[PDB]
């Protein structure tokens, strides 16, 4: 118990800090082909136009 | 024309800090979400220590 | 800062757990191992029959 509780120890604090550092855009997955999920921001219209 | 082209300019440069401020709102609202969902399980524990 | 409060509350839940069962556990051990306190025996198998 003493071991599993310091795992946890500040887990809401580590998560937040980590997700502070994603770009939101980058999750945002689209499929050209039905199949493949590419990130929206790997489709070239967008690596070209999007800000 | 100068005139036009450097008002032109200054349009464009405002559109990109409305994506910023939808930025933190999508943020602040997955937080949310998070913090109701790290509620849950301090509940959940708190349970179990009264046990 | 929510986050922060949430943050606090499940470190201080997660302890209360800790300091729970070491409490609970302590109500287990046998008297020879533990120091003079007066450990009167609490369990039928701590008792020399």
């Amino acid at each position: 118990i003493i071991q599993e509780s310091q795992r946890l120890q500040d887990s809401i604090q580590k998560e937040v800090k980590h997700f502070s550092a994603i770009c939101l855009p980058a999750l945002l997955k689209v499929s050209t082909d039905g199949f493949n999920l590419l990130p929206s921001r790997e489709l070239s219209i967008n690596r070209m136009s999007n800000t | 024309q100068e005139q036009i082209q450097t008002a032109e300019r200054e349009i464009v440069g405002q559109d990109l800090n409305c994506e910023r401020a939808q930025d933190l709102c999508r943020r602040s609202l997955l937080l949310r979400a998070f913090n109701k969902k790290r509620e849950e399980e301090c509940e959940a524990l708190c349970q179990s220590n009264k046990k | 800062h929510l986050l922060r409060v949430t943050n606090k509350k499940l470190n201080h839940e997660l302890q209360s757990i800790v300091n729970g069962v070491q409490t609970l556990m302590s109500f287990f051990s046998t008297p020879e191992t533990a120091c003079e306190l007066s450990s009167q025996p609490i369990f039928l198998s701590q008792l020399l029959l």
